[PDB]
């Protein structure tokens, strides 16, 4: 994977440039927004569990989905959805730390897609719930972080659809 | 960096960070500034440390620019000082970072391979790294040669 | 089934069905039709069974049906009843089946981790399943009274 | 896999119906021909290496098939090849007592057919040593269940061709 | 036994028995006094059985009682008749317990290795078993005779 | 492992007897009682959880146990101990179905004493948990069965000190 | 701590420690002084923190000291703050150790096992833990507020 | 393992204690030391094939030990024994920074006495190298850190002896 | 082959062939020559070998061309014959490889399998392997007949 | 392991002596009665199952070892005593061709006393059963090898008892 | 794998032929080249390392290969790159003493050119690093091996382009 | 050895000797006298074997005897040419063995570490062996120098 400032010095390395006026200003650029994002993060851990049913509540569950032919029917699916749940937000918040969507494709994108084609796993329905999942974020984390917590979430959504 | 290592930790515990964890974060952050200072002085004499760095090693270890030595002769010796400006540069790059990732799939891993194979010594390569701290320590305020001079031990610490 | 069950450890060992496992198939469709029979008594009184299920269970615990409760309302006890209603429905599964099987694929694999999430107290679901068991065991002879209570009390097992 | 019994439990489960009469009527049609399954899959598995025997002996060896060039040809392959029959006549005496051949799909025809292509095993002459085996299992069995055990040897042999 | 094989699977997978392996502990002790009376008559017809086997045997196979057969001779019947009458024996233990866990450990487990040391002729062994099944099954009623003949034809089963 | 049966079979083995009469009175006298272990099993079994809870209550917690200083202080410590309760009273159950012990011994007992030895684990305060669990279970089972589980549980607390 | 987390990641890939890992440790003990007047004045405070969080919990959740509730009771209450106390005594733990080591061996490992086994409610022990939160972060200056803040929503992090 | 910090911690905790001034007190003598113990430990890491080097010029090497009939001779025993003095070195480096021995008990010292009686190898040579390699450690490092490191080599050499 | 022995062990050491390795592939391609004759010869009698080999293996046990014999009949001969010539044929091939990977995987894995199916007597093969050795044997010099007999040892060793 | 070769080269490179006379005069003893072992091999290998069988025979089976309460009844038992026979064979083959009894020590002899006592396994019984399979394989390899073939089999007899 | 030997058996057993006399003439080319060989595989093993330095100094490195964004950039890429080196002369090495190119496409070629396009590893200028080794091998091998050793690492390299 | 080789192979796989590994020992075996005269007259010339390897070495290579040279002055000469005689001794060990185990466990597992703390150069320690292996094929007929330069590029080999 790579965060913001590895991002910098890869870039540089395959130049083999030492770091200069621009590189320097980006890196400043993830500094100064550091201290942000580590507040967003405990709070978006320490409300993990309450903000996946929130977002079940208001995408998921109370429907089709839930009911006998539906892809979260049966105690064992719904438990495999909401585990998902529990990884898209895990992830999202190891992104938002980084400051880098890399690890999102390494370990999370990658056949996904493919993945919830061959099990049947219906994605619309997948999108809505990380779209959830963030507004609730986005009330949770306040001001400071909003927009910095989104764009993870919204990265995860376009990558699957 | 020390989001990577954070992380990477977190990821394989399948788990959110640490208290511990978000404090280094935060640490680490609070000195990107003065990170970044410290990496644009060095970057700003670059010339004059490498070139200090190879009079200061061939003093303490005449050897190698002698007949049957690894650096003997004038093109010999540019590449060993060429050497010297890539590992000032991973230097720089692990200051940045506050941890040796890049410093290490970079210029580490594989180096005693591709040193041996070419017969180079690697313990005088040390003492070339250590020529370096030397002179960019001369250049940074106590503090900061200091931090500095953590990743310079850390290159002579794994050419061993 | 019983019969999924024998072959399973079967295959795996590499091997045809063993004397004990041959007569266990033998026992089990000779009891065919009186397993039909159990369930299609508790299929037909499926309603009463559930209904009085759960007055019987918000007797016992009223809290449940309380200002902080998880089936505290008439839409939240709605829904409360119909998990009582696919309960009593996998327990007619089971039954004729023979084992658990389908009953556990279907609604204990996984069950502490749904209902962790929605905040519902698990072990007054198990007691809404011991009050379905009260009132089924009542509309059956006393033979077949005990061959459906093991079922009952697998999954009041399970739920814990 | 699935069996009869819960081939029809989840049917009705993707359904959320509890079992109505023309479900009933299904189990009653497979616990009715119970015992004889029994009784004939203990006639198979005590003449399991007879069966084999006599239908290689009227399928298989004597033939190009055992000569050099031919493929059961060497001690290591001809091991292999009966080595085969013993599973398929074993997963049909399973798929018979299951009373479904789901089994079959499962753990035993799924990529068989590329895997005999890939290696150069003849697949006609597979399906031969199937019938065979089919043809001494009829007699070995009686009235009660010749059909019923039959018809997993047809399945195992239209599912290569 | 049945209970044995129930509760290793019990344990294994850390785990109270399911209905189903409870249910079949039921039909099986139903069974007991049918199983005890099955043992017993046999038990009690053991030197008709054993010597009627041993003609059936060697009229269908004279070649294991010939100048070049593992049988041949006095002293070399008389040790196969002990065989013949070792196998009935295991044959009753394992019908009272309901599997074949006993008879398994006693007499298949090794056998293949025992008799090829000895060059005695497998598959006629397996023939001696058959003709002691027509005998037995023969001093018992239908529905009797059938559980006992599913043990017989196991032991002609692992004998391959 | 053995039960009642396999004790008798293994008894006459070594001897080489066919069962007699003797043989086959002890195997009746197990017979005999088997439908009354399997139902008092069942109640074990989904009573489980509120056994330990039960007999925790009488004869561990609200003592110097649970304190600091205390071997079942911490919820680690906590956690293992009430784990190990689960374990005695499920093999109990197992033992009182086979009607035999031997399985207390071979996968319960064996090294168990100094294993408690060598943590620290206190050997009386862990016997008064299982003779607590002994009378919740004697409650439970019944007239039918209170005396052939209880002597398992007696088994079991016996083989510690 | 931030010592013992180090160690065990350097010898378990069999290596001295990193610049990134000496670095953690220099800053970490740079804030002894401060992590140290942080547990002081929360020490100093325990029995108010206590008690007002108690009045928190039972306002927000007051199911809990109810019929039907696991803290029903003076002594069920008693009982209840206690564990309060437990928690708090384990957050100054983890502010000196600069992790949850300690915090996580003692309190949070086998702590779903234990209260389940109890039957209390876990996410209402969350609550009186936030609530704790909110009295013990009016008795700090901000930044040491924010500090002691990371520890109190790890353990509710952890009862989840 | 413990450091001097989480020493205080559980020692407490067995008590269950909140941190006295005393303990406190304690916790401010290591953090007091904490950033020399570092500088230390980078010199000791830096250096560590050279103090080894001149730790077996010292103690070892040009003797009977590294010819035949020694315990050090064949290039598999003495490499076998400078990788041992290169775990010494590095864990006394752990210890030194932890502020406790703890950690050369529990993965180092515990059964190594009776390890080097089984194969034979010389204890008291061994401390030789142990206290040669803190010799050099202690010019190396300096007024500030020399005897802080000395004690954890002291501990490694009183515990073989 | 030797080659493919020590070839084998040496990819799979990841490393060159040793001293020793490289010795042996001389001396055994010293004896290419001799080797070959040996095959030559034999190649050239197989027809007289087989027939002969024939012969010693039914007077020596009559049995197997008897009534209850595998190799009962004209043509139960003719292709008990037919794997004798078989064999010969694997001996020629094993003699110019200097080792058995092409005997074995052609001859020897899978045949008791193969012959437990055919219910052929795996032991009077073996005797029709020494009743070979004996022919092949008198028709080679004293060296050249050891060298060979190693490989009919070999064949009657596997068959065990 | 080491054979006669190696046994000589360690007892002299403990020494670091290059080898002298009386080292290569124990050599020449050793190449000299090489062919002999190699043809001693070839026969114990291809005679391995009628060795095995006849020392069975002799001195094992028709007795009561093979009855019920002897350690070889059972079918079970029968096989794993004439596997352990054909290790002691196949391993004094291996001894006798390097010429040293060093490999019967490393591993066969090491513990299994100890084993055999804790099993119950009958000494004095195992030691006639190799002591029976010497006496055929003295037999069958003939004058040139009988002595040299026997030693082995008495060092792995008077290793049991 | 097969050599020069197993590849005229191999062509026979499928025929099922005794070997002839143009077999045997196919054997003898071999066994007449075997001494050659094994000479050249003794020099070319000894100066594995000094061959890959010279193949690498006149095709590889002293160019834009090991400046930065070149697949050879990287210590870690520099020691894959010469590790992959060696496996080429080390399998040629086999190849050219079994006189037999099937192990170059059982261990070294299958899947091998896709690998390369998949990490983006130049194939041309692996080629040139193959030809370099082949050019060095030749003039330290001798008249004798030289043709034999070449026509391995010209096997190689039309492998992969 | 050869056997010690052959049979570590042949227990692992649970087997008795191959006809090639029995071949194998014969030729090795018959080779016994000429690979003994072998270490003898190279055992009886090894002071001058290693004394001119040492002026060999010393032309080839001056700056190991150099300022900063490994083996600079007298007696950092001295046990330059002690190792010179170890290596003489094994490959006198390897050639009577017929392979490298005792070589490789007495000097060459271990040997980069031993001589990389020492800080010596490796392959100038082969060109010492290639100066032996010169010498000692001087004293040895055409065929004895041969069989012995295998151990000695084999060593050669193995510093590398
Ligand atoms: C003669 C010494 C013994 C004997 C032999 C016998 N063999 C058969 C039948 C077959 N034998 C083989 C053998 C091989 N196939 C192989 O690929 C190889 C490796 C090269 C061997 C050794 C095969 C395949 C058959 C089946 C016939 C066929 O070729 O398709 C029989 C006939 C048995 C039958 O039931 O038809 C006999 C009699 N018989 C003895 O008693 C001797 C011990
Ligand atoms: C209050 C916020 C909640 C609550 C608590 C409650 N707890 C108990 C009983 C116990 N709690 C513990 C807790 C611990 N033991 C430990 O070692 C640690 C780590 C430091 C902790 C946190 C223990 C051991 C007990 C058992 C009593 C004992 O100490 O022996 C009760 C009483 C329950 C009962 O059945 O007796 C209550 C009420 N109750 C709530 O509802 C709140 C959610």
């Amino acid at each position: 994977m790579q965060d913001a400032i590895t991002a910098v010095i890869n870039n540089y390395d395959v130049q083999g440039k030492y770091l200069d006026g621009a590189a320097l200003d980006k890196l400043k650029a993830y500094f100064t927004t550091g201290a942000v994002r580590v507040r967003a993060a405990a709070v978006i851990s320490s409300n993990a569990t309450t903000i996946i049913k929130e977002a079940a509540a208001k995408a998921l569950i109370y429907s089709d989905l839930t009911r006998p032919g539906g892809n979260m029917y049966t105690t064992r699916r719904y438990a495999a959805c909401i585990r998902d749940m529990d990884y898209f937000l895990r992830y999202a918040t190891y992104a938002m730390l980084a400051g880098d969507p890399s690890i999102l494709d390494e370990r999370v994108l990658n056949g996904l897609k493919e993945t919830y084609n061959s099990l049947g796993v219906p994605i619309a329905a997948t999108v809505g719930g990380i779209q959830a999942m963030k507004e609730v974020v986005g009330g949770l984390v306040g001001p400071d972080a909003a927009k910095e917590a989104s764009i993870y979430f919204d990265y995860l959504s376009s990558g699957l659809s | 960096s020390v989001l990577t290592k954070a992380i990477v930790n977190a990821d394989a515990e399948a788990r959110y960070l640490s208290p511990g964890e978000l404090d280094r974060i935060k640490s680490f952050v609070a000195s990107g500034e003065r990170r970044l200072r410290i990496a644009q002085t060095l970057t700003e004499a670059r010339e004059r440390i490498v070139k200090q760095a190879g009079d200061q090693l061939f003093q303490i270890r005449p050897d190698v620019v002698s007949p049957g030595g690894n650096a003997y002769g004038e093109k010999m010796t540019a590449l060993c000082l060429r050497d010297l400006d890539y590992y000032l540069r991973l230097v720089t790059y692990g200051i940045v970072a506050g941890d040796v990732t890049p410093i290490e799939e970079i210029g580490i891993i594989g180096v005693k391979e591709m040193y041996n194979s070419l017969q180079t010594p690697i313990p005088a390569v040390a003492e070339g790294v250590r020529a370096m701290k030397n002179v960019a320590t001369s250049l940074l305020s106590g503090d900061d040669a200091a931090e500095a001079g953590f990743y310079f031990d850390y290159l002579v610490g794994a050419m061993q």
